[PDB]
């Protein structure tokens, strides 16, 4: 009932999207103003901030939120710098997006509860659905 | 505390002056508690109503400390608004001698017409007293009549004009026109203040000759050169001085409801003037004219003028169009008087002029009160008086978009 | 000429029925010239201001021909609000299908009350006429007393007040709360108007409650639960219905001045309702007090009011005020009458409410002529005129800044 | 008495303020909002506009200035295209500054009254003094 869903691209927005759909309180942060005002009707809160700057995490609340899940595409560094911060706020559930192995390698040991690679895990599903047609 | 700082020292004047005027070597005859503090914010917040006559209930040493409350409240305000100005005792002494000085020669000027009337030592405080007064945009006078005996006299009209005009606009105008002395070379505030003065007294003076042509209260029964004074005189003065030559109770309702509009405006911006100022007036009106013309940004003189401009100008506009309606809605409930005078009242309160018609004598103790209120609020300025007061906690944090239809 | 076709289209409307009454079939009485163009233009800028009564001047025809200018005139502006809203006949028919059904409906309800009383004949023309003007926001009543007889009858006053609140609020409210019919997910202009209508309403009920309470000319000499409908009513019909219930020339000042600024802020936007509406007051009044508290940004139900929107509810704001002001300056020149009442008169007609205090009838010639040029400015708005008959060009060269000292 | 300089930098604003102090009347455009604005007190008259819209430059009026500088630099193109635009408006004297050698040939077969260059021209005349000192 209570997500948080960081960065509003084809990943983040997606999630956002569906969990409106299912009926949860999502909140939408992204620093493009553009992909706040277009998910601003599918998200319950939608807040244009930046996830890099502790000071503007404490103002959303994101420590109330149990599960946080970290879309951030194209910018390693935020991704892993989000990440970070995000367990000085001793967040419970941490979900992100990872972008190559050897970003992978290091989400895994900077304590992220699980890494999500959208390109790589489809395709192992892909072909678990060919085998069993 | 930068701007609490002006409203706490204001209000520890009044308190002063209030009690000072309470010992039995002021007033001849004695004096309410509200009344002393109603004259002492008068003085101190420089507006000029009066709900007892200056001459008839105070003696000399009570004058003299009416003209120390002018002069210090005068001054205390327009030493501050420079130094607002520039930063959004070096330089309180400078203008102290400025205005000393402008004054003093000023009160030598009217003694030479005051001093064969009332004699040595009346006529010598007499124009040190008006010299102050007209200066520092007060009003008050020690004549049961406010300069109605002098409505022809060119000496009283023109010295007294000269001060509360070149005392309403700002310092910095002043300081511009003597360093400059050349107006393509002038900033855009001070070309906004000389051309828009000129224009607003003009078409104020035209109003006033107009409309009270004909009245046989005012500018009826006198010749036609006094009639050109008295109108000259009556569109300065709303803005914001509020001397008198003629009898407002008595003029037209139109003439009335102009000069609600002439001392809204008010004057210039770091000086003895209150009121949303000139160039706050000037910048709405063009933006609005701009807007309607369909203009993407608002130019005047050469130049370009940016939304935090246009904003603030709007904003201190509409703030004091509803201290003002708040005033109004206040005086109506308590004082049962006609509605005329009510709104007369609260926008010269408000903008520190200190007209009235037949209003402020008669006021309550509760009017009186709310006045009071209305005086220190439009002298210290809504903006500022609201920041003294207010917390403040600057946002970090933007959100989407929102459409709202404002047709 | 896209705004310039509605400015044109109620010209032709009033002067086509201007002269639909001089016929003599539909007054019984000679009807002189200015005050038929008086009748069609308050008809037809559905205002409601009055001349001359409408049961004792026209007959079954005439008060027909003011129910067809009320129709027109109502659903010709809502119909073009809704238009200019989504720009900036398949949608016509709709909105007239869904006008004519609620106050048929309404009708019927009336039908109840009226027709055992006036009779079959006489009680369904009354009843359909009360149910097209009260959703119109129009306030023509054929009873010599608007109103006045039914303060604490149910049925008059729940049905005539529903007409006018739910044709007052913008007809985008109404599909945004069927479509959704969940807050939540209500747009930020809908949650504005839902949320303001209630909180304003209930203001201003608890204000004329209290005020006039102890008034024996009005709210004084009637039953504990007739005062809550007469105060209910009297609080939501100044935007902009303006039916009566009480004598509004025997309340308080404090009331009628409250109702000044009730009348000038009006209803929702695209509607029958006039007036700077109640978003532009709500952005107005949120951007300053953000701007007071140093919020960077005018945030309000978790949304975000850009500068462009700002800046359009202020320019609206004061464009609407000099108009009112020119017209109070205006008629107090040519109307020898109390300033109360011209000024209760001038925002009545700017803002197409219709209430006034015994001044309509004795207005001069010239003052009638005042008038209705105030109500058609006001039912077509300041910035959609000027538009009409304002050259334009569209500027491409930017200036260098400017510092304009706005304080 | 009427000049106009187009292009505010280290060229063009030199002439600005000479002229200025001479007691010239000159008018300064430049995109760049912030030039025209820290010469805006410099020059009679400072506009906001690009030299490379027709538009613009009818607006200015261009065409009463007998002389026009064109001191656009580290943009060739606009400077190229600028002047070329004032041979449209019959300006009588052109004067261009250029930026290399090629620059300067494309300026003289397009009708520019005088090309500037200042590096080039500035060590023509040092070495002139060297020689009378
Ligand atoms: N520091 C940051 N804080 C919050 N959101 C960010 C930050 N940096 C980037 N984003 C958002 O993350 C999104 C990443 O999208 P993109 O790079 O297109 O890949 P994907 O759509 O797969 O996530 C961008 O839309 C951007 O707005
Ligand atoms: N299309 C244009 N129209 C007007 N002015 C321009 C245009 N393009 C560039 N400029 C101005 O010309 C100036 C060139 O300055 P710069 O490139 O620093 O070299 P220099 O200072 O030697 O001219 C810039 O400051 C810029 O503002
Ligand atoms: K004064
Ligand atoms: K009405």
């Amino acid at each position: 009932k209570q997500f948080a869903v960081i960065g509003l691209g084809r990943f983040g927005g997606s999630i956002c999207k569906e969990l409106h759909r299912m009926g949860h309180e999502v909140l939408a942060v992204d620093i493009n103003e553009e992909k706040v005002n277009a998910y601003a009707s599918y998200a319950t809160h939608a807040v244009i901030a930046n996830a890099t700057e502790e000071n503007e995490l404490l103002s959303l609340g994101i420590r109330n939120f149990e599960y946080v899940i970290v879309a951030i595409g194209a910018n390693i560094q935020a991704s892993t710098l989000t990440t970070l911060l995000l367990k000085e706020l001793d967040i419970p559930n941490i979900w992100v997006k990872a972008q190559n192995y050897y970003h992978h390698k290091v989400l895994e040991k900077i304590g992220a509860d699980r890494i999500i690679h959208p390109e790589k895990d489809m395709g192992v599903k892909i072909a678990q659905s060919l085998s069993d047609e | 505390t930068p701007p609490q700082v002006l409203a706490i020292g204001f209000f520890l004047t009044i308190i002063i002056g209030a009690v000072l005027l309470m010992l039995p070597i002021s007033t001849t005859k004695p004096l309410s508690w509200i009344d002393a503090l109603f004259t002492a914010a008068s003085a101190t917040t420089v507006t000029g109503l009066a709900v007892v006559d200056t001459g008839t209930q105070f003696t000399v040493f009570g004058q003299t400390v009416i003209m120390g409350l002018i002069q210090i409240g005068g001054l205390g305000f327009m030493t501050f608004a420079v130094l607002i100005v520039m930063i959004l005792i070096g330089l309180v002494k400078v203008l102290f001698l400025f205005s000393i000085s402008i004054e003093l020669i000023a009160a030598l000027i009217l003694s030479i017409r005051l001093v064969p009337q009332y004699g040595w030592s009346s006529g010598l405080f007499a124009s040190l007293f008006h010299a102050i007064s007209a200066f520092n945009n007060a009003g008050f006078s020690l004549w049961p009549d406010n300069l109605m005996s002098y409505v022809g006299d060119p000496t009283v009209n023109l010295v007294i004009t000269f001060l509360f005009i070149t005392g309403g606009i700002g310092f910095t105008v002043l300081f511009d026109v003597m360093k400059n002395r050349r107006f393509k070379t002038f900033s855009l505030h001070t070309k906004l203040m000389l051309t828009g003065t000129l224009m607003l007294n003009a078409i104020a003076m035209l109003t006033v000759f107009i409309l009270e042509y004909s009245n046989p209260g005012t500018l009826g029964h006198l010749h036609i050169v006094d009639k050109l004074w008295a109108s000259y005189f009556q569109a300065v003065t709303p803005r914001t001085a509020g001397f008198n030559s003629l009898d407002f109770g008595s003029m037209r309702e139109g003439t009335i409801v102009f000069t609600l509009l002439l001392m809204f405006i008010g004057a210039g911006s770091a000086s003895t003037a209150s009121g949303i100022k000139l160039t706050t007036f000037i910048v709405i009106l063009t933006s609005v004219i701009a807007y309607l013309r369909g203009k993407k940004e608002t130019v005047i003189f050469r130049r370009s003028i940016k939304y935090p401009i246009i904003i603030k100008a709007l904003a201190v506009s509409v703030t004091s169009l509803f201290i003002v309606f708040l005033g109004i809605f206040a005086l109506t409930i308590t004082e049962q008087a006609p509605f005329l005078q009510i709104v007369f009242e609260t926008f010269s309160a408000f903008g520190t002029v200190g007209l009235t018609m037949g209003l402020t004598p008669e006021l309550t103790t509760a009017g009186k009160c709310i006045i009071i209120v209305i005086m220190f609020i439009g002298r210290i300025g809504p903006l500022t008086f609201v920041f003294s007061f207010a917390k403040t906690e600057q946002s970090n944090i933007r959100y989407p978009d929102g459409e709202v239809f404002t047709g």
